[PDB]
């Protein structure tokens, strides 16, 4: 019982870390998407010269 | 492809060939095809109701200042006795594939915006050649808004076989990132 | 935008020729500009069964095709059949096509939601086996539902079904938050007429104050065309999976009967001209049900749960439509005419109701032990009631005095009042738990109940009404 | 998970690169989409079997070249395939990316993932239909392939590259016994598939859900179609879970390929068929019905030593009607299959989970499969059910038992609670050992039928925990050695006695 | 597991800005075709699709 | 198109002229003792009933909301 | 078929107050093969119709005229059709009638029997024997009552 | 899409539609598979009529089609 | 089916040999040919059966005949859909062969290997004049005996044995033990069961059958004839059931 328990509490913590980390890559996403916009811009221009001949 | 259409133009095309007149019946089965487009016209010769014999006296007419030749006046009559005049569209369509089988020339037909010069088309019908293999090529020309700044050619015993590079860089492009 | 002509009209099968480059994809609804009898426009709605070539569809109309023409304009909706969906379907009989069939105006909709759709994809399913909780002393111990889950209904009628499947219409409603979707399959006009008038008089369905009650109907009659009562089982589907989907509910979707939904498929497939298969039925068979039992499942969101009645053709269980329908099914539950004959009411036949879900590491292990043991303790019963009456029962063995006794107790305590029949036997319904119903067994098969009279397990909610009405009733005889 | 800040880099690493090269690709117009098949005017290279792609992405394969059009199997809903749109000729015939990358991920017919986790990277492509190995490229079947359910393991046995049945009603523990045996494979090196032909979604879910639970899903690659999914996907699937098993089949692994049901995808060949209106046969499947499974199964195969010794062990799935071994599609996996595995429904109604009809259940490799322990354990084992079947009958007729009757008949039941298992709780091969060993010897005599699934459960726990060297010498020795048989009594004794207080 | 849950966000992430940023990309050189010399440099990519094409043929 | 009769007389290419209604049948209270055939015309040759009101062969049933339970 | 049967058949039932209460008592016959009530034609007008009154020559031959295998038959109104003075009378006899039935088997052996059993199987053979009647001698409620 | 339209025949045909002719005499071979010929031709047969092929075969002329013979 | 046969056909023509030539199975040999016939588009003439069903099967069978110069004595294997003996490809089969030996499954669920349904199957030459009076005299009072027990099975399906006469009695406790004794131990069959398989010659077998039918045996129990070889070998086996207590 009171292992048992104990491993449920733990698998609820392991939950609660695995919820919080992902939110956290979430927001560092966005923040990458906000980012980086250069890449975006001559990114775009990236293709091009080399699109066609 | 074998279906009855294919099989009676086929026959005419044969005709043609064994008595020279290809150039001359040809021009002839072009001739009908301007003839039988009509709505009123098509639907006089294809109808069971209107009798026969009638059919073959404004068949007649229509022959004469058509000035058609005399296998393909014939090829016509043959095809109302044996009923087979409600796929005349069919038959009239298939004969010019046959047509250039005989011949040995293929047609291309190649896609732009922009009307190009015969140079290119040279090439390109000398291009198809080879690589068709073909005795003589025949070059269709289409005009389409939406590629880019190239054009695709088809050709092949239908337009089966197409080779382009206009839009599809574009497309190619889209896709090979996702990779 | 695209408009077709009708080439021609074979029955309730349409040919739609449309211009070249604009044309309908499979499934699309067509919907038919004609004219009535005295001339003014009536529009049949159809539905694209196959693509034929030359620019040519074959379709199959939801109404009657006597009076359409060659050459009739015929208007390409777009999309698939697009019914009202939402809180205002409540209440309101429906057609196949969503419009309303119970005089009480339109249904004003805004949304409407396509009939032909995916089924719910692999990711969104719902992985946890869960018990649904009807509130019926018989299904929650003997043949449990799924949540999400096929079960079916073997019974008549004079068994009191349709009792039974309003009670389980209005225990959602109560017990959960969610509704319950009726789906009429080809149903008789006069079994569709007494069924709605069994929601009003049980409250079921509010007229008064219509879209606070708690199903919504949806009616495919016998006399619609062949088309119309295979959609009707699609029609229900879509909008019960609204409320799945958008108001996050547990829905009872109720397909009354899923026999009749096969038949009418294989009938618009000999329409059609498809080849029968083996049994006159369609070569589509398995995946006509598969395309309707595969929406009906539990996601993340919510859960729809169908209880869907079956016919089983000459009482033959390997025939192709109860096979077929069989895969899908779950738990089933028999209506019984013999329990109806000695007052049980629901008349759950509980040594024929059979359950995927009555397995012990699904409902766990105290559960599964006394569902076990009501079984035999009822099936011992069964087979010494030729015996007692040879025998008598005093000259039964000392164990076959009790599980005669035990046996009866525990039949009398299957049966339970509902709430639907207060008005028509007044005494006041009793919605019980899945913990009331199993710790009520306990008490009757462990024993410590044996001093207490018959009638005071029959028609009594929990355990602790029987006691209590046993009290009563020594109290009355002492008077 | 920081994705943006090397976008600006990975973004023109895809235009980096990219060559670009035009080469002549046929494509053909669409003539007409009807029933599951397309007709295509066009086309003049393709070859037979060859993959066209439609403009909506749906995938055919070429069947019917006709002389004026193709004729192509729309693997796929044709829903979307708009008459007069174009079709592509890849010149690729009807293969399947194959890989390592598939262990573990949930797949499609067309082997997409359909799991939601990303893409699934392959060099190399295996062909959907291949010729199965010829009369020398085979061997004998002599490995074990252990199910881990005993009444499997002792008396039906499987070896690896045999095709073995599940027959039997609906549900009747098919499914749980094909799940059995992929469960118990984590030792081994076995590379087990699971093809779900025609099922429920809800269903395929959760015995997806299951190998994940228990870890399963590092050694396995799920093929599942659904119910829902159209006739041709559900005829070509398991093609497609049997390219993937060869992959490792040619590649030295040993595989396990189970295709659940064989019966729903020879009812979506029928549905396929008949909408092709091709003339029906007996119970109206077609003629190629027999051909279409034997293609399949013969695929599965124990390579011989010049090709590496790879294999494929089939465990199809059939369901019968009431029963019925008679009917056409079971008799004609019957005729295929090396034998098979009769789960009746009689037994699975009365709790005898798994329901394992043991008379009527034949291995055709049946010994060359056990191992030397299990065929000396499991030789007694074999003849007490024999005598157990016929001491069952005229029981109540002569109604009183002598103990030569009597306590062959207690042994009897004892030895029925011996096959009795509870789901995915699959046995090692010195417990299946260990286990048998002990009922045929009438140590479980004394015990109460009740008394007999939990008195071994505790034997089996004390001797992994006090005496591991009865499992040394049966996973090195493989065969139930002296010392084994004395190792095992003494915990026997030691463990009765235990249970007694 | 929940580990493996990131590594996998990592990655559809990942995927997803590099897909959206090519997206982009896609959409400027687009525009920038249409502006380039029409009769130019279009005629200049259709010799080469052309040459390209003769190439292929050959081999 | 079904015949209504014998078909014996009808010669290829005779025409056929739609008459524009769809299958009705005079209907009155003086049927009541008539024996009639399927077109409504008395053949118990007692000669012809009156009739004022035309009903169709095909009319759509009554619907749900306009019926009753069955009580009598 | 089953389209042309139902559109026939639902077009006869009870109105309501607002048309009138006009009813139309559809009666189809359809004679079974063979008593193969599983054809394709009464499988179809059997699930079109409520009730079903099962006639069988066994019975007919038998003596019990009308034929109607009252076992069978099955009315899915019921006592709503009834009229109260019938309801009272009719369902003592619907349960006399069940219990001969489950003593068919029993009727051979009346003799080896007690009272309660063959009171039962005594009273049962006369309650068939009402249920007889002649060609076109339709009772009157009064005289069914 | 139906047998005796081999495209010799058609040809044959519109070389002498201004014609009148009986080809009673001799038919030509159109169809040969598995017990079974279809000829082209033999106007004057009669149903039951022994026909006899080129190579020296006896068949029997059951079918009498418009197009051809069975 | 045919490049099998042509090889066999050219020992016996060429080589003036005596040929075997052994098939498994020629019920597939014709469900191919069906396969190819829906292919070629000939209408189907029963259940799916191409229409040149009985000239396919017979274009093959008449090869095998045997000659002056050689012989053929071929033993082909017949599968049987769905255990149905009328569907058209077993029955076109027929009329070919000398000798039928129809297995039946409701002996092979009993467990009598090899399951030949005794009196399902025919041979032409079970004839007095090709297999002596003895042989002959005994073979038909063998089928005697089973034809009356199958007989007898519909009735005591439902009362069981007791109520037979004394005649029938006797017949079926015969008949019981004559269709033990049939079944027999096979030398391709030890890896199954395990126990060695048994040559019997016919003037054994023909031995065996007489006592008992004869009756000399009708004291031993009927296991004592299940999967024996001789006679001698079920009177040994006998004594072991007796013996062992
Ligand atoms: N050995 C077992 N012990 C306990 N329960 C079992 C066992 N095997 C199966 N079950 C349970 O019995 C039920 C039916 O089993 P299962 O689904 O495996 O049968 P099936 O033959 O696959 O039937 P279906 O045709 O529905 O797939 C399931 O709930 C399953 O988990
Ligand atoms: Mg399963």
């Amino acid at each position: 019982l009171e292992v048992e328990a104990k491993l449920a509490e733990g698998r609820k913590k392991i939950e609660v870390e695995l919820q919080e980390a992902l939110g956290s890559l979430e927001q560092q996403k966005e923040d990458t998407i906000k980012s980086l916009d250069s890449q975006i811009s001559a990114l775009s221009d990236d293709i091009v010269k080399k699109v066609l001949p | 492809v074998d279906s009855t259409a294919s099989r009676y133009a086929s026959a005419l095309a044969d005709v043609a060939d064994v008595t020279g007149t290809l150039e001359a019946t040809n021009s002839d089965v072009e001739k009908l095809i301007r003839i039988f487009s009509e709505e009123p016209v098509y639907y006089f010769f294809a109808n069971p109701v209107i009798s026969i014999d009638n059919k073959r006296s404004v068949l007649d007419e229509i022959i004469t200042t058509s000035g058609l030749q005399p296998h393909t006046a014939n090829f016509i009559n043959i095809l109302i006795d044996s009923e087979r005049i409600n796929l005349v569209k069919e038959i009239l369509n298939e004969f010019e594939d046959v047509f250039n089988k005989i011949t040995g020339t293929e047609v291309a037909v190649v896609t732009s915006v922009v009307k190009l010069e015969n140079d290119h088309l040279a090439q390109i019908a000398k291009g198809v050649q080879k690589i068709t293999g073909a005795k003589n090529v025949r070059i269709k020309t289409v005009i389409d808004p939406s590629l880019v700044a190239g054009f695709t050619i088809r050709y092949g015993n239908e337009g089966s076989k197409l080779v382009d590079m206009s839009v599809k860089k574009q497309l190619e492009e889209i896709a090979a990132q996702l990779e | 935008k695209n408009l077709g002509r009708i080439a021609q009209i074979i029955g309730p099968v349409l040919d739609v020729a449309f211009p070249p480059g604009k044309m309908p994809n499979i499934y699309n609804a067509l919907i038919v500009k004609g004219r009535d009898t005295a001339g003014q426009p009536m529009n049949v709605t159809c539905e694209v069964q196959q693509l034929l070539g030359n620019n040519r569809v074959r379709a199959v109309a939801m109404s009657a095709t006597d009076g359409l023409t060659r050459g009739m304009e015929v208007i390409d909706t777009g999309a698939p059949l697009s019914v009202p969906v939402g809180g205002a379907t409540l209440g309101r009989i429906f057609n196949v096509l969503g419009e309303p069939v119970d005089n009480l105006g339109p249904v004003d909709t805004r949304t409407t939601s396509p009939i032909h759709r995916s089924a719910p994809a692999f990711t969104q399913l719902d992985t946890k086996l869960s018990i649904f909780e009807t509130g019926i002393k018989v299904v929650d111990l003997l043949a449990p539902y799924r949540r999400g889950g096929k079960i079916g209904l073997f019974g008549g009628a004079g068994v009191g079904k349709t009792v039974l499947i309003m009670e389980l219409i209005n225990n959602i409603a109560k017990a959960h938050g969610g509704v319950s979707v009726f789906g009429g399959v080809g149903e008789r006009t006069r079994e569709g007429n007494d069924l709605y008038m069994e929601m009003k008089e049980s409250g079921v369905i509010n007229e008064q104050n219509i879209a606070e009650s708690k199903v919504a109907l949806v009616y495919g009659q016998m006399n619609e065309p062949p088309g119309a009562r295979m959609r009707v089982g699609l029609t229900a589907l879509t909008m019960a999976e609204y409320f799945r989907d958008v108001n996050e509910q547990d829905v009872l979707l109720f397909i009354d009967n899923i026999f009749r939904f096969v038949q009418a498929g294989s009938e618009v497939s000999a329409l059609l001209g498809r080849m029968p298969s083996a049994v006159g039925y369609q070569p589509t068979l398995s995946t006509e049900m598969g395309s309707l039992q595969e929406r009906i499942t539990s996601t993340k969101e919510g859960s729809i749960t169908s209880i869907q009645a079956v016919y089983v053709p000459a009482d033959d269980l390997t025939d192709p439509a109860p096979a077929t329908t069989f895969a899908h099914l779950d738990a089933t539950t028999v209506l019984s005419r013999g329990l109806a004959a000695k007052g049980i009411y629901p008349a759950v036949d509980p040594l024929d109701s059979t359950s995927t879900m009555l397995q012990p590491r699904i409902v766990g292990e105290e559960h599964y032990e006394i569902a076990q043991r009501v079984k035999e303790t009822l099936q011992r019963y069964k087979e010494l009631q030729d015996i007692i009456a040879i025998l008598g029962l005093d000259e039964l063995s000392e164990e076959d005095r009790l599980t005669v006794a035990r046996a009866r107790k525990i039949e009398r305590f299957l049966s339970q009042p509902f709430f639907v029949a207060e008005v028509f036997t007044g005494s006041p319904g009793k919605y019980v738990g899945l913990a009331e119903t199993i710790r009520g067994f306990q008490l009757i098969l462990s024993g410590e109940l044996d001093s207490l009279p018959e009638q005071a397990f029959y028609l009594v909610g929990n355990i602790d009404e029987a006691t209590a009405k046993a009290m009563n009733l020594e109290m009355e005889s002492k008077l | 998970t920081i994705r943006a800040d090397e976008i600006s880099k990975i973004i023109r690493e895809r235009i980096e690169g990219y060559n670009r090269e035009v080469k002549v690709v046929n494509t053909g117009t669409v003539l007409q989409v009807g029933d599951g098949i397309a007709r295509i005017h066009g086309l003049d290279e393709v070859m037979a079997g060859e993959l066209v792609e439609f403009e909506e992405g749906t995938i055919g394969i070429a069947l019917n070249l006709e002389s004026n059009n193709v004729g192509v199997v729309l693997m796929g809903d044709g829903l979307m395939i708009q008459e007069g749109s174009s079709v592509k000729a890849t010149g690729r015939i009807a293969q399947i990316p194959v890989s390592e990358a598939y262990l573990g991920r949930v797949i499609n017919a067309l082997a997409k993932p359909i799991d939601g986790r990303g893409e699934i990277t392959a060099s190399e492509s295996r062909l959907i239909e291949s010729p199965a190995p010829g009369i020398m490229s085979r061997r004998s079947v002599y490995e074990p392939l252990q199910t881990g359910l005993i009444a499997i393991d002792a008396m039906i046995p499987v070896g690896r590259g045999q095709r073995e049945l599940i027959i039997g009603d609906r549900q009747t523990g098919k499914t749980a016994v094909a799940t059995d045996t992929i469960l118990n494979q984590q030792g081994q090196n076995v590379i087990c598939v699971y093809v779900a032909i025609g099922q429920k979604a809800s269903s395929v879910a959760q015995v997806v859900t299951n190998f994940q639970e228990r870890g399963a899903m590092e050694y396995t690659i799920v093929v599942a179609e659904t119910a829902d999914s159209p006739a041709t996907l559900q005829y070509l699937a398991p093609y497609t879970g049997a390219a993937l098993a060869e992959y490792f089949m040619y590649r030295e692994r040993h595989t396990l390929i189970i295709y659940d049901d064989l019966s729903k995808q020879a009812q979506a060949y029928r549905q396929m068929s008949l909408l092709l209106r091709r003339p029906p046969g007996r119970e109206a499947y077609p003629g190629d019905v027999f051909y279409l499974h034997s293609r399949l199964l013969e695929r599965a195969a124990k390579l011989s030593s010049l090709l590496g010794e790879g294999s494929m062990t089939a465990l199809p799935i059939v369901e019968t009607q009431a029963g019925d071994v008679s009917a056409y599609i079971p008799t004609n996996v019957i005729s295929i299959t090396d034998g098979q595995i009769f789960l009746s429904a009689d037994l699975f109604n009365a709790g005898i989970r798994p329901a394992i009809n043991v008379g009527i259940s034949v291995s055709r490799v049946g010994s060359a499969a056990q191992i030397k322990a299990m065929k000396k354990v499991a030789g007694k084992l074999k003849l007490e059910l024999a005598q157990f079947a016929e001491l069952e009958a005229f029981a109540q007729f002569a109604s009183d038992l002598d103990k030569a009757t009597q306590n062959q008949l207690a042994r009897g039941q004892r030895l029925r609670e011996l096959l009795k298992q509870p789901q995915s709780a699959p046995l090692t091969v010195e417990e299946q050992v260990m286990t048998i060993y002990t009922g045929t010897n009438g140590y479980l005599d004394s015990l109460e039928l009740d008394q007999v699934r939990k008195y071994l459960v505790e034997l089996r726990t004390y001797v992994k925990t006090n005496k591991p060297e009865f499992q040394e010498i049966i996973s090195s020795t493989k065969t139930f050695t002296e010392e084994a048989e004395a190792l095992l009594k003494e915990a026997i004794q030691e463990q009765m006695e235990r249970f007694l207080l | 597991y929940k580990n493996e849950t990131i590594q996998f966000e990592q990655q559809k992430a990942i995927n997803q800005v590099r897909q959206r940023v090519f997206q982009q990309a896609l959409q400027g050189a687009l525009g920038t075709l249409n502006s380039c010399l029409n009769n130019e440099l279009h005629l200049r990519t259709i010799n080469a699709n052309i040459g390209m094409f003769g190439a292929m043929n050959e081999i």
